[PDB]
């Protein structure tokens, strides 16, 4: 159930989480709707991100 | 724009907050003068770009200034009708717009 970024996403606000193509998530939410709320398994910052930017592995 | 369209999210204060802020040290937005055409490019632009659904930014009738609809955007248009964007802080605190023009709340 992990994540791999598909494009780049540079966010505005501090709730949302910026991402590069080729970046790995845990999706720590899902419940909410098609933003979700994942950790980027190479900062560790977690934050929101647009669900349609992902794909699983 | 050729960023694929992210999901749909509704405009909460917290996100009209910080967008406001973002938008403010961006910078671009003070001192813009207003056309409903720019209105909308804008709001296709963060619709595109943030999910925002573009139904958002209204603002009040005129003449004289313009205060926004949804309570935490902090732009306000103001005359010299001639209208330019303007930041203030004051509307995340006070909901001018539901003061002045109660008549958008029912």
């Amino acid at each position: 159930t992990l994540f791999v970024a598909l494009y780049d996403y540079e966010a505005w606000t501090e709730d949302d989480l910026s991402f590069h193509k080729g970046e790995k998530f845990q999706i720590l939410n899902s419940s909410e709707g098609d933003w979700w709320e994942a950790r980027s398994l190479t900062t560790g910052e977690t934050g929101y991100i647009p669900s349609n930017y992902v794909a699983p592995v | 724009p050729v960023t694929p369209q992210v999901p749909l999210r509704p405009m909460t204060y917290k996100a009209a907050v910080d967008l406001s802020h973002f938008l403010k040290e961006k910078g671009g937005l003070e001192g813009l003068i207003h056309s409903q055409r720019r209105q909308d490019i804008l709001d296709l632009w963060i619709y595109h770009t943030q999910g925002y659904f573009p139904d958002w930014q209204n603002y009040t009738p005129g003449p004289g200034v313009r205060y926004p609809l949804t309570f935490g955007w902090c732009y306000k248009l103001v005359p010299v009708e001639v209208l330019e964007w303007r930041f203030d802080s004051r509307l995340a605190f006070h909901h001018v717009a539901r003061e002045l023009h109660p008549e958008y709340f029912k």
